[PDB]
């Protein structure tokens, strides 16, 4: 199965506040309307991975990232903890360990330059991830210099997975990022993030620059069958 | 733990405040190696290990690169390329016993030096003479550790030694063990450098109302320059305004 | 160059492709 | 006879801690370090010389 991630994984990139401005920023985010895996399993990381769920008695408690499956996060109760260790786990519920429908939790999960982070958002629903728009806050940060290609969730729950593409986000009076715009959805979203703005007058602009893509690759080289003498010039008898 | 079979203590994701150590005046021997010892404050690595032994005080010279000897081979070996600060102090009234401690031991015989950092636990009886042992001690046949009896009344060369042989782990890493960094005061209202977390520049700073959400730490205008900062220990959020200039 | 009415109007937008023929990229040349 | 050398050294030294010498055995152990790393015989007289101290 799969849905519509509409509007959805777009975080605050970074700690620094912004207000009533528009700022166009580059970083791995889930490509708005993308297609998102929906399990109502061992998974790719790839470069980064967009995870959401829908609860109703809190069955998703945690999960495992690494390779040949390794970090493991768990919230068992009300105390949340996270270990990176070898483990011998069809898992079900040394240089690092930290202890911290109705709802919607959404989370994104990156790995850059060793640091493994984290950031989130709860919000209360009333079938798929709703249509709208929020952001999610970093929460934990973990310097670990793991290194991660497939995760596992552990026991609703929507996998996507993050991209190097640009958004433009508009932060409000009071610095939350309220709308965002993705700049390679389509053409009018490519006028939004080139006049940096939300709304476009009526007019023509350039935003683009279109360039017919090689298809294949042609190697030509002369009809040289033999092989040249190096062993008479480095294995010689005589200098 | 025992010089044969050292016990090592990994150091991560802390504050290295290396001068709880180098100030206590506690030690007799505070040599370092690669960094000075006053600069280590200012220093962060992947990680920190502190293997611990004791030894007697004659054997306190060779816990150190380049050296050799019974503990510097066959119990406690550091590499020549060896980065850290060595530690060590008199336990004589500690760690001796009337009689004598014997619940220390050390290896005497061996067949090969140790490796960097290698620890040998090994209780198999070491061949001495040409002829096989076949797990029974006797002549040229011995079990290759010897105690250490620690007696209150030797003399210094044979009195107990605690020795913490600090590594430290300087690869490319995310920063997990950093020194004692530590803050002055705050200025408001006037023109000062500062440096918050990282943040660098000069200016005037004075009390905002802005409000930052709960996870940002400074804020910025349209033309990507830095306006406020929030306090490290206080929370709360300053402008920061241009140190005034103009032209005359 | 994207040809467009203003957004408070509609999101309907035209793109045109300068100095191309439409083969190599409604078409109207 | 660089056997029964080593075992000499050896028995002095622990009979040395059997007598409640430990400073006595530790000045042997080092004896035994050193000859079994090289062919100077002197350091069985010395491991006997230290035992008559002792004893
Ligand atoms: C995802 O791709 C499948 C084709 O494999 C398609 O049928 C489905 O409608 C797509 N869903 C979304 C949200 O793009
Ligand atoms: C969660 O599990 C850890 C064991 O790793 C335990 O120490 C902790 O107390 C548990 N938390 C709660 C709230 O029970
Ligand atoms: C991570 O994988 C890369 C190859 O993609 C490898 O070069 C690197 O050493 C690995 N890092 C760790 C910590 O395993
Ligand atoms: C900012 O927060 C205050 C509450 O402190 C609220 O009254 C105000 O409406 C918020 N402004 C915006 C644009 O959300
Ligand atoms: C010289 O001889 C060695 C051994 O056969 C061979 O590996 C090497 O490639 C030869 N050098 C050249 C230039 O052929
Ligand atoms: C900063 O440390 C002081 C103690 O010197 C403490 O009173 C104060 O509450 C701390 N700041 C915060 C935000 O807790
Ligand atoms: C522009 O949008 C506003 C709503 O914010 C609307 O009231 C106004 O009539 C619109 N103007 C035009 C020309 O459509
Ligand atoms: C486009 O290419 C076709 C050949 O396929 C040619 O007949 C036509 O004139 C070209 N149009 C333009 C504007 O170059």
């Amino acid at each position: 199965a799969y849905t519509n991630s509409f509007t959805r994984g777009v975080y605050y990139p970074d700690k620094v506040f912004r207000s009533s401005v528009l700022h166009s920023t580059q970083d791995l985010f889930l490509p708005f309307f993308s297609n998102v895996t929906w399990f109502h399993p061992v998974l790719p990381f790839n470069d980064g991975v967009y995870f959401a769920s829908t609860e109703k008695s809190n069955i998703i408690r945690g999960w495992i990232f690494g390779t040949t499956l390794s970090l493991l996060i768990v919230n068992n109760a009300t105390n949340v903890v996270i270990k990176v260790c070898e483990f011998q786990f069809d898992p079900f519920l040394c240089t690092f360990e930290y202890v911290s429908f109705k709802n919607l939790r959404e989370f994104v999960f990156k790995n850059i330059d060793g640091y493994f982070k984290i950031y989130s958002k709860h919000t209360p629903i009333n079938r798929d991830l709703p249509q709208g728009f929020s952001a999610l806050e970093p929460l934990v940060d973990l310097p670990i210099g793991i290194n991660i290609t497939r995760f596992q969730t552990l026991l609703a729950y929507y996998v996507g997975y993050l991209q190097p593409r640009t958004f433009l986000l508009k932060y409000n009076e009071n610095g939350t990022i309220t709308d965002a715009v993705d700049c390679a959805l389509d053409p009018l979203s490519e006028t939004k993030c080139t006049l940096k703005s939300f709304t476009v007058e009526k007019g023509i602009y350039q935003t683009s620059n279109f360039r017919v893509q090689p298809t294949e690759s042609i190697v030509r080289f002369p009809n040289i069958t033999n092989l040249c003498p190096f062993g008479e010039v480095f294995n010689a008898t005589r200098f | 733990a025992s010089v044969y079979a050292w016990n090592r203590k990994r150091i991560s994701n802390c504050v290295a405040d290396y001068s709880v150590l180098y100030n206590s005046a506690s030690f007799s021997t505070f040599k370092c190696y690669g960094v000075s010892p006053t600069k280590l404050n200012d220093l962060c690595f992947t990680n920190v290990y502190a293997d611990s032994f004791v030894i007697r005080g004659d054997e306190v010279r060779q816990i150190a690169p380049g050296q050799t000897g019974k503990i510097a081979d066959y119990n406690y070996k550091l590499p020549d390329d060896f980065t850290g600060c060595v530690i060590a102090w008199n336990s004589n009234n500690l760690d001796s016993k009337v009689g004598g401690n014997y619940n220390y031991l050390y290896r005497l015989f061996r067949k090969s030096n140790l490796k960097p950092f290698e620890r040998d636990i090994s209780t198999e009886i070491y061949q001495a003479g040409s002829t096989p042992c076949n797990g029974v001690e006797g002549f040229n046949c011995y079990f290759p550790l010897q105690s250490y009896g620690f007696q209150p009344t030797n003399g210094v060369g044979y009195q107990p030694y605690r020795v913490v042989v600090l590594s430290f782990e300087l690869l490319h890493a995310p920063a997990t063990v950093c020194g004692p960094k530590k803050s002055t005061n705050l200025v408001k209202n006037k023109c000062v450098n500062f440096n918050f977390n990282g943040l660098t520049g000069t200016g005037v700073l004075t009390e905002s109302n802005k409000k930052f959400l709960p996870f940002q730490q400074f804020g910025r205008d349209i033309a990507d320059t830095t306006d406020a900062v929030r306090d490290p220990q206080t929370l709360e959020i300053l402008d920061i305004t241009p140190c005034s200039f103009g032209g005359v | 160059s994207v040809i467009t009415p203003g957004t408070n109007t509609s999101n309907q937008v035209a793109v045109l492709y300068q100095d191309v023929n439409c083969t190599e990229v409604n078409v109207f040349q | 006879d660089k056997e029964w050398i080593l075992q000499k050294i050896y028995e002095i030294m622990r009979l040395l801690d059997e007598l409640g010498h430990a400073e006595a055995s530790m000045r042997v152990s080092d004896l035994i370090y050193e000859f079994m790393k090289k062919g100077d015989e002197r350091l069985l007289e010395e491991a006997e010389r230290l035992l008559e101290e002792v004893e």
